[PDB]
RNA sequence: UCGUUGUUUUUUUCUG
């Protein structure tokens, strides 16, 4: 559904006739895993005579079709692959079936499943980790740059919660040089840094006034102001929304000949959308996106005036771990994106002709099935063309030398830092591991410290929805930004969800 | 100051008065100050008509 | 063709002095007219004091001299002292 | 001449041809192309376009490490293995 | 007298914008039927004629007088490379880019598509209209060995003999003349009915073979 | 400082690509565009921030 | 015979050792040179000595 | 264990550097000492 | 698609079968003709297709002799030549056939 | 009737 439409045109003239193709993706339907013999007969699978067979314990994937017509002057079940199904998951034949009928069935009763099946072998997915999206994190960087603190943030969606884009301030120039201590953020799809001052009157505030409102929250903090002056006075170029968003765009990565009266526009759209994306993406809310970068740009000064130590990369509770789901959906989501552009480009290449496609010689099911067989099969998590520059030894094959070896390798860990560079922080031991990995259990060699091994009581996080969280705080006086003063409101308590400020609370210990 | 009337701080080109007083048949040479000072005059004067 | 006048030096010339002043053509060449008459004017004073003292070149002073001895007293002090003071500016700087 | 570039076999009968084999073939192919242009329509574009494309292939052939420039590969997508990259690196011919 | 129609400034000039590799006709029907929709229209496409040539793959020319009617002509194709990778021509280049630019019977042509591609033969009589040539091929007759073909299981080769085809195989027409399977055979050497798109009557080096035999 | 710039802007009336030189004259907020085929000048003042395509942009605009 | 190998052959200067241990226990060969240009083209067929 | 790890490698790599650095110095039989060019680096050997 | 040899016009047959040439029916009669006379007078092979728009100041067709022809898709060349019948009628109606194969 | 030949390419988890 996160391409829930196809839309052709066809202002037909020989007789201007406008006719509109369209196609509506509907629900999926799922089967228990079957075979197809080349004799034409089918049966219900079970996972013995897959390995015994090299066979692939897969699933068909029905996909729910609808073809409508706009035309103006002025649908069924498709199969569309097979996905492979973790054995004793709830859609494998074995999650039922007893315990008798397991003997029966060849399969051992202690057996957890956990593991796919493709070819004969045993492949099992081994997690990622990667850094929490959704979060600012401040660094300090070399003595040999005018980059001086970087606070860094990656914006993901919640739905979905795949990257969406990211965005970087860099404290540029030293201590007494440069004038004062310029800062520019550099923005998506742009092709250099950018004053803070600048992007901020372009969002909405042109005054300064307002602007020192948001980043500061201690008048008396004198120096702050002053050293964040430097920039108010280079920002005094632009004094309102229009000129501020034109010299946004101007460097906005496009082509030459967008002139000015598409530039703004560009930069409206650029600053609507792939700018703190995981906040909003539509007009009307730049009011949130200015309080969320006042309130970034101070923590990072805040780390630069040493009131608070750099944040540290490697605090576990800033990590966060992939396990199948969140994986195959990435493989899911750039297989089908392959395929929809397939059918559009078929639908193209059928409808000049102007025949009735039949829905069936265009959905080729291979794209998605073969895809996905060879990324588990090889490891080289992604298009097969694109082998170099991906993600390699993602799947493993399951060691079953001993049943403990077995247990071990399914709940284990990685850390996609590459071993270019040694380094030392990413395979030390941290604090923040207690209790979550083992501390004992790491493998030798180059790879020692970073692959890691769930403790015995390691649990992870699948994701719930946040509106109840949402409507629960409303209830209980949660106040929102648009209510935000600084002497006024310089002792309530901010809240943020999913690592985005929602609003303000004054009396948080009830909450 | 690149240009030379950047230089006087006035606006009458000092670059064209020299260029004609080089093709003025005058005298043999032509300074580099008397350019800026017949300038800096037809400016005042010019002013004072205006 | 490349006919070079004084049109854009004599209207930054009144936009400093009048800024919200127009002009016609007419007055413009007027203008130029009146402009050339003066720097042959003054040239040719140039020259004949050059030829006076035998002296082949021209510096700044006989400039100052001959607009000296073209203008009246308050009118020739007055460029007198704009030429030195432009020209003391384009030396020291 | 075939020892420096031997004919792999992939399994048993079926035998693939070694990079250097489809580089050196296309390079003569580039150069045949070349040599056609000239008899016919030759718009001064199509013989500088395609002389670079012959210039591209020598290099890659000679080397396929050139830095700032995008890198030949055959049809599975693998970079070349072009003579320099043979030489150089542990596994190459020196330390190899 | 063709030469009397001479390019020069008068003519609009061409510019050669770089298009998708293989879809070089799409984008002329694309520049074809776009001109034709927005006719009569405010914002019509500013062009003449336009063409591509089968040595000039993947270079798209159109005859205008401005640039932005060459952007406005691609603008809105997905099947050309979305620069502007464009070019201009000479005036004496101008007819090269439309400049177009030795088949007889008796002289020897080669196959290059069935189960006989690789074997030279002579033609021997081209259709009226021009389609199928008549070839004298050499036969690769198994003699009903394995009768129970394709172009990697083709044995050797060898003049028809209706001596051993009758001894391990059937009709008379004309003396010397046998109709085997809708195929002719005439003094040992394969008649039939080719597509002139199979065939190659330019670009062939003899082989030993031809030599001993031919 | 005198700046030389043969940057690749399109001009506008000779349609050259590559034709328009955008040098840079900070000295008393000055830009020019320099063309070589048709020779064409555009003036416009620089601030601080000013580049080669604001200058770009402004004479697009001043072209219509 | 890794490279560290060989130069612990050479520590102890055995050189006769070494030599054959990289010509006779691996890929040794013969070849046949021109004395004039010092390439290696010379076209020997030993059966037409 | 990490430290093992990383120092043996770079360990490895200054050994190697040190051995392509002097694999060619020889002791003469008239007691110098000289790399493959004949340069001398010491009149003798250890100075003893 | 097939190329109209007297004018260059190349279109699928089906719209010769129904439609005729856009630019010869008149002397060709393609669409009320055997297949054979569609298929002699429209062969298939053809080589510089030409995109047309414009036809009065077009120089391009205005070389191929179809400025007076509506603009369309247009062969430079086209292989084959005529059987005789088509030829002499073409010559006897008035028109001039040229082969464009040249 | 001596003779008599058996892949590469990557990636992976391991051993000292
Ligand atoms: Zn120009
Ligand atoms: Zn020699
Ligand atoms: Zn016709």
């Amino acid at each position: 559904w996160e391409e829930p439409r196809l839309i052709l045109d066809q202002p037909a003239q020989h007789d201007n006739i406008n006719k509109r193709y369209e196609i509506r993706f509907g629900k999926i339907y799922l089967s228990r895993p079957t075979m197809t013999e080349a004799d034409g007969t089918t049966h219900a699978m079970f996972p013995q005579e897959a390995r015994l067979r090299n066979l692939t314990y897969s699933s068909p994937v029905y996909l729910d079709m609808e073809k409508s017509m706009f035309t103006s002057i002025d649908g069924n079940k498709v199969h569309i692959g097979k996905v492979p199904i973790m054995l004793r998951s709830k859609f494998c034949s074995l999650r039922t079936l007893d315990e008798v009928d397991l003997y029966k069935m060849k399969e051992c009763p202690y057996d957890m499943g956990g593991y796919f099946v493709i070819n004969g072998s045993e492949k099992v997915l081994i997690a990622q980790e990667r850094s929490a999206a959704n979060i600012v994190q401040v660094f300090k960087k070399a003595a040999p740059s005018p980059i001086s603190h970087v606070a860094e943030i990656r914006s993901a969606l919640e739905k979905g919660s795949r990257l969406i884009s990211t965005m970087q301030i860099k404290l540029y120039g030293r201590e007494d040089k440069g004038t004062g201590r310029t800062i520019k953020a550099t923005l998506p799809y742009v092709k250099q840094d950018i004053p803070i001052v600048i992007v901020f009157r372009a969002l909405g505030v042109v005054p300064d006034g307002e602007i020192l409102q948001h980043i500061c929250y201690d008048e008396n903090d004198w120096q702050m102001l002053e050293m964040l002056k430097p920039c108010i006075e280079e920002g005094f170029v632009i004094q309102d929304k229009e000129v501020a968003l034109d010299f946004i765009g101007r460097r906005g990565s496009a082509a030459l000949g967008i002139r000015r009266e598409k530039r703004i526009q560009y930069a409206k759209d650029i600053l609507q959308k792939e700018l703190l994306p995981h906040i909003t993406q539509e007009e009307g809310f730049e009011t949130r996106k200015t309080f969320f970068l006042g309130y970034m740009v101070n923590r990072l000064l805040l780390c630069a005036l040493e009131r608070k130590d750099q944040d540290d990369r490697d605090h576990f509770g800033k990590k966060r771990l992939d396990l199948a789901g969140p994986l195959l959906a990435n493989l899911f989501r750039i297989l089908f994106r392959k395929l929809t552009r397939e059918i559009y480009r078929y639908m193209q290449r059928c409808i000049e002709t102007d025949r009735d496609f039949n829905l069936n010689l265009a959905v080729k099911s291979t794209t998605i099935t073969s895809g996905l067989k060879y990324s588990l099969a090889t490891g080289n998590w992604g298009e097969q063309k694109k082998a170099m520059s991906s993600r390699a030894g993602v799947s493993q094959v399951l060691n079953r030398y001993t049943y403990s070896s077995t247990l071990s390798h399914l709940r284990r860990t990685n850390t996609p830092i590459g071993r270019d560079g040694k380094l030392a922080k990413p395979r030390q031991l941290h604090n923040t591991h207690w209790g979550l990995v083992c501390p004992a259990e790491t493998p030798e060699g180059q790879a020692c410290g970073l692959v890691k091994n769930l403790s015995l009581l390691s649990g992870i996080s699948i994701g719930s929805p946040s509106e109840p969280i949402i409507n629960f705080l409303e209830e209980w006086g949660m106040e929102p930004l648009e209510d935000y003063d600084p002497a006024q409101h310089t002792k309530s308590t901010r809240i943020f969800v999913n690592g985005v400020w929602t609003g303000i609370h004054r009396d948080p210990s009830m909450l | 100051a690149k240009t030379r009337s950047s230089r006087a701080g006035l606006q009458f080109p000092v670059g064209r008065v020299h260029r004609l007083l080089r093709k003025g048949n005058y005298s043999e040479r032509v300074g580099a100050g008397a350019p800026v000072y017949l300038a800096a005059v037809l400016e005042y004067l010019t002013a004072e008509i205006l | 063709s490349r006919k070079e006048s004084y049109s854009i030096y004599v209207y930054k010339v009144l936009k400093q002095v009048h800024p919200d002043t127009g002009i016609s053509s007419k007055a413009m060449g007027i203008m130029n007219s009146f402009v050339n008459d003066i720097f042959e004017r003054i040239a040719g004073e140039a020259s004949r004091l050059a030829h006076y003292n035998k002296r082949s070149t021209i510096t700044s002073r006989e400039i100052q001299t001959a607009v000296r001895l073209l203008l009246p007293g308050e009118l020739a002090k007055h460029a007198v002292s704009e030429g030195t003071k432009a020209v003391t500016k384009y030396t020291s700087a | 001449p075939p020892q420096v570039r031997p004919s792999i076999a992939m399994d048993e009968t079926t035998q693939g041809q070694d990079d250097l084999t489809h580089k050196l073939s296309d390079i003569l192919k580039a150069n045949i192309n070349v040599q056609k242009l000239e008899m016919d329509g030759s718009p001064q574009h199509i013989i500088n376009e395609v002389e670079q494309l012959l210039q591209f292939h020598v290099a890659t052939y000679m080397d396929n490490d050139i830095a700032g420039q995008p890198q030949a590969l055959q049809k599975s997508g693998r970079p070349v293995k072009a003579i320099r990259a043979r030489l150089k690196g542990k596994e190459g011919r020196l330390r190899g | 007298p063709q030469r009397l129609l001479i390019p020069t400034v008068d003519d609009p000039g061409i510019w050669g914008v770089k298009v998708r590799l293989g879809k070089e006709k799409d984008v002329v029907r694309q520049i074809l039927k776009k001109k034709l929709a927005r006719e009569g229209t405010k914002n019509p496409l500013e062009i003449y004629s336009a063409f591509q040539r089968d040595s000039f793959k993947g270079h798209v020319y159109i005859e205008a007088r401005k640039a932005e009617a060459i952007n406005d002509a691609l603008k809105g194709n997905v099947n050309v490379f979305s620069n502007n990778s464009k070019f201009l021509v000479g005036i004496v280049e101008y007819k090269d880019l439309l400049r177009p630019v030795k088949l007889t019977r008796g002289s020897y042509v080669r196959v290059k598509n069935g189960k006989f591609k690789g074997d030279l033969a002579q033609v021997d009589e081209v259709l009226e209209n021009g389609l199928e040539a008549r070839l004298k091929l050499v036969p690769r007759l198994d003699y009903g060995k394995d009768l129970s073909y394709t172009s990697k299981f083709r044995p050797a080769q060898r003049l028809f003999s209706e001596a051993e085809a009758r001894v391990h195989e059937i009709r008379r027409d004309r003396d010397g003349f046998v109709t085997y399977g809708g195929e002719e055979y005439y003094e040992g050497f394969l008649y039939k009915t080719f597509r002139l798109q199979n065939l190659i009557v330019n670009s062939i080096n003899p082989t030993l073979n031809e030599l001993s035999l031919f | 400082i005198k700046q030389k710039l043969e940057t690749q802007f399109t001009c506008l009336f000779c349609n050259h690509d590559n034709s328009v030189v955008c040098t840079l004259d900070k000295k008393n907020s000055i830009g020019l565009l320099e063309c070589k085929k048709c020779n064409l000048s555009f003036q416009a003042p620089i601030n601080s921030l000013s580049q080669p395509i604001d200058i770009y942009s402004d004479w697009i605009d001043a072209c219509e | 015979f890794g490279e560290m190998e060989r130069d612990c052959m050479i520590a102890h200067g055995a050189a006769g050792f070494l030599k054959e241990r990289l010509m006779e226990a691996s890929d040794a060969f013969r070849v046949h040179v021109c004395g004039i240009c010092g390439l290696m083209s010379v076209i020997a067929n030993l059966k037409k000595n | 264990l990490i430290d093992t790890a990383v120092k043996t490698a770079e360990t490895g790599y200054i050994q190697r550097r040190l051995v392509k650095a002097l694999e060619d110095i020889m002791v003469h039989y008239d007691g110098t000492t000289r790399n493959s060019l004949g340069d001398i680096i010491q009149f003798l050997y250890g100075e003893d | 698609e097939r190329a109209c040899m007297l004018c260059g016009i190349v279109l699928p047959g089906r719209v010769f079968m129904q439609n005729g040439c856009p630019n010869c029916d008149s002397v060709l009669n393609l669409r009320d003709s055997d297949q054979a006379t569609v298929n002699e007078c429209t062969s298939s092979s053809f080589e510089g297709l030409v995109a047309v728009g414009d036809n009065e100041h077009s120089w391009v067709a205005k070389w191929l002799r179809v400025d007076r022809f509506q603009p369309g898709l247009y062969a430079v060349r086209v292989d084959g030549r005529l059987p005789s019948d088509i030829v002499a009628a073409l010559e006897q109606y008035g028109v001039y056939y040229r082969p464009r194969d040249g």
